[PDB]
């Protein structure tokens, strides 16, 4: 269902982090895998070529912390105006404090000591659920 | 532009914002209509420094940039028992106790 | 303006507006003006009021959204807290 559409119109395209994550950006492919493509690390810019109709996304490279590019989840370049490229503003969502706990506790924890973690079990399922592409992709739809 | 406040005596902390262009009194207004006491029962600090009413927050070094939403600057404050103001005092926070092993 | 205090473990009393606390769908049952938190510390729920701050002030906006810092030795603290308060 989520998938990039084989349009073959190009649409230039600046990717600007305006993040301090490095980004990892995913474009859905034709069959709607993920693919990744080249991380920016924070405060940096690339224009790239891409093409109408195609659905990008955007990860925090190193935990695949969801972020969001134009204030939204997707990301599809359009049509360009006067041979402008379009923008993808790629910034940190406002998480929950919950998820941000989350995030500083995985970073501080390796995976195997979740579990000695002295905090209700329904915490440990909730740090070994770390974000991943797949999960979000079968959310998203 | 606004300012993000923790204004602070002994175990009373009010979170708050004003506009750097406003006023050390504006702020004791703002305290006033939170803990029921009239400005000239009150007394603001910078650290120990004590601020005069006529200083916006900006003159007194509360500036947007350093007066943050998530990380919000102190204001000090004291109020007059009768004749003669208490000292400045602020209870610190609780401490946060040892990191366990597994996040060494 | 409407505040609320909200009443650490150890007795700091933290004056925050009404609409700030709302936040917290829990804070939202307890009041529907004082709530007392036996179980969360100052040092803990200063952040949590912090973050009420940080995400009134940056929800729905598009100037660049800062990290919201929490330092390793409350993570712990704050992460139970913020699961009990569900925010
Ligand atoms: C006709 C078509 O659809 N071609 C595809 C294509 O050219 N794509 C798919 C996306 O729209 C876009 F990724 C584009 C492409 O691969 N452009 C090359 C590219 C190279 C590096 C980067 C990035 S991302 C972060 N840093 C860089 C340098 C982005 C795009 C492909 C993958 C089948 C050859």
């Amino acid at each position: 269902v989520l998938r990039s559409v084989n349009s073959r119109e190009p649409s230039q395209v600046i990717f600007c982090n305006r993040s301090p994550r490095v980004v990892l950006p995913v474009w859905l492919n034709f069959d709607g895998e993920p693919q990744p493509y080249p991380t920016l690390p924070p405060g940096t810019g690339r224009r790239i070529h891409s093409y109408r109709g195609h659905l990008w996304l955007f990860r925090d490279a190193g935990t695949h912390d969801g972020l969001l590019v134009n204030q939204t989840e997707l990301f599809v370049p359009s049509l360009n105006v006067d041979g402008q490229p379009i923008f993808a503003n790629i910034t940190l969502p406002v998480y929950t404090l919950k998820e941000r706990c989350l995030q500083v506790v995985r970073s501080l924890v390796k995976p195997e000591n979740y579990r000695r973690l002295d905090i209700v079990r329904s915490l440990y399922e909730d740090l070994e659920d770390h974000p991943n592409v797949q999960k979000d992709l079968e959310r998203l739809t | 532009m606004d300012v993000f406040l923790m204004i602070r005596r002994h175990k009373t902390t009010i979170f708050t914002d004003a506009k750097e262009s406003s006023t050390v009194f504006e702020l004791k207004r703002i305290v006033e209509g939170i803990l029921k006491r009239p400005p000239d029962e009150q007394r603001l600090y910078k650290d120990d420094q004590l601020l005069d009413d006529g200083k916006t927050l900006g003159e007194c070094g509360f500036t947007s940039q350093t007066a943050r939403p998530q990380a919000p600057a102190t204001v000090g404050l004291a109020f007059r028992a009768d004749d003669t103001f208490e000292a400045l005092c602020i209870e610190p926070f609780s401490s946060p106790p040892e990191l366990p092993d597994v996040m060494k | 303006m409407m505040y609320v205090k909200l009443i650490s473990s150890d007795g700091h009393e933290f004056i925050v507006k009404r609409e700030h606390a709302l936040t917290s769908g829990t804070i939202k049952a307890m009041l529907s003006n004082e709530v007392n938190f036996r179980e969360i510390p100052s040092h803990v729920l200063s952040k949590v009021c912090m973050y009420f701050t940080y995400k009134v002030r940056y929800t729905n906006s598009s100037t660049e959204i800062p990290e919201f810092p929490i330092a390793p030795e409350i993570a712990l603290e704050l992460l139970m807290a913020a699961n009990f308060l569900d925010c």
